[PDB]
């Protein structure tokens, strides 16, 4: 590489990366662990303008490098010595994506609704985001607004269910920051067909019933956009060979 | 308070006709999709019709399709599920639903696993052979 790409390269592991892995290396989303990785520190990271992220994109590859919206677009045409990493690409626009459904005050936080699906055998159901209930009885269901993260002092996720056959069993409850997104992750997802901006969701319980949500989003995946931090690595190369 | 009712049920020889009504009441008609839905004993509930009056789409299972029309009449506030064709796997208990269409258009998964808003207390179809 040229002495710029290396020197570039150089910056971008001793100003950015190093600290992210510091910072976030074996710790949920990035690992399938117990401890959470800081919410206000990963807002430092990728904010939308604020974040280091943006602030190392901005001061030195202005001139290869232009936003567009929430995309970071790249223009290495008449720099002949630079061909980017397409991880580094990949991997930073994931982050604008993240930055721009979950971090526009600055700091971690948005809404989605949730509504309580039916299933065969299940006769109830308790969805609990950071002290915010989702009780579905009598297959009456309704669309509940929920924030994320919400402030309580029971942070996390809980779900349980009341099958045809036998009493409340818990399916899962997981505490802390994340506990929301280690919930959905546990649940089959996809587009909730002819469901403006909407996702089904689907928890296989230990009872083997379906445990049903539609998911309705603000903007993009919603809470689901987060999962894209699930095994993310940033890149040690801006440009490469 | 919404209202749903049916009518139109009855003893019907297979290879005939059938025609469904759904009297609507207490909700704005334009605002909400009707789905049908039936249920045979020893079957779990199963739709088999959606239309909405929001955005004129419909929706019918395999099972059905080509069979079963839903139609809806904004003059009366009626939604009518017009059955030609019966067949013995036909006969089961009726039921009307409506749900607000506001945000959605008419899938499997509307009449699925979404759940209705409102439902009407049904009516008997038996095809008898």
């Amino acid at each position: 590489l040229t002495p710029a790409a290396e020197s570039l390269n150089a910056r971008w592991r001793t100003a950015v990366v190093d600290g992210w892995n510091n910072a976030f290396s074996g710790r949920y989303p990035f690992k399938n662990v117990s401890s959470d990785a800081s919410l206000p520190l990963l807002a430092k990271y990728l904010n939308t303008d604020t974040g280091r992220i943006a602030r190392f994109l901005q001061n030195n590859l202005s001139g290869v490098l232009h936003r567009e919206g929430s995309r970071w677009v790249p223009d290495t045409i008449n720099t002949r010595g630079l061909t980017f990493n397409p991880a580094f690409l990949k991997a930073i626009n994931t982050l604008s994506e993240i930055a721009d459904v979950a971090f526009t005050t600055g700091n971690a936080g948005l809404h989605f609704e949730l509504r309580p699906g039916t299933a065969a055998g299940v006769m109830q159901t308790t969805l609990i985001t950071d002290n915010q209930k989702l009780i579905y009885v009598n297959q009456m269901p309704v669309w509940k607004r929920f924030t994320w993260p919400a402030d309580t002092e029971a942070p996390g996720a809980s779900l349980s269910w009341v099958s045809t056959q036998a009493g409340t069993r818990q399916y899962a409850d997981l505490p802390g920051s994340w506990g929301l997104i280690r919930l959905l992750e546990m649940a089959r997802r996809k587009a909730a067909p002819g469901v403006a901006s909407g996702w089904s969701l689907s928890w296989q319980a230990q009872d083997g019933r379906m445990l049903n949500y539609t998911l309705r989003t603000e903007a993009g995946e919603g809470p689901l956009v987060l999962l894209k931090l699930r095994n993310f690595v940033l890149p040690e190369t801006v440009f490469e060979l | 308070q919404v209202q749903l009712v049916e009518s139109g049920g009855g003893l019907v020889q297979a290879g005939g006709s059938l025609r469904l009504s759904c009297a609507a009441s207490g909700f704005t008609f334009e605002d909400y999709a009707i789905g049908w839905f039936r249920q045979a004993p020893g079957k779990e509930r199963e739709g088999v019709s959606c239309i909405s009056n929001l955005d004129g789409s419909t929706y019918y299972p395999d099972s059905v399709k080509g069979r079963f029309t839903a139609s809806s009449d904004k003059a009366k506030n009626m939604v009518y599920l017009q059955m030609n064709s019966l067949k013995p796997e036909d006969t089961a208990v009726y039921y009307c639903a409506a749900v607000n269409a506001q945000g959605i258009y008419c899938t499997d998964y509307i009449i699925g696993p979404y759940g209705m808003d409102y439902w009407g207390k049904g009516t008997q179809v038996t095809v008898s052979s």
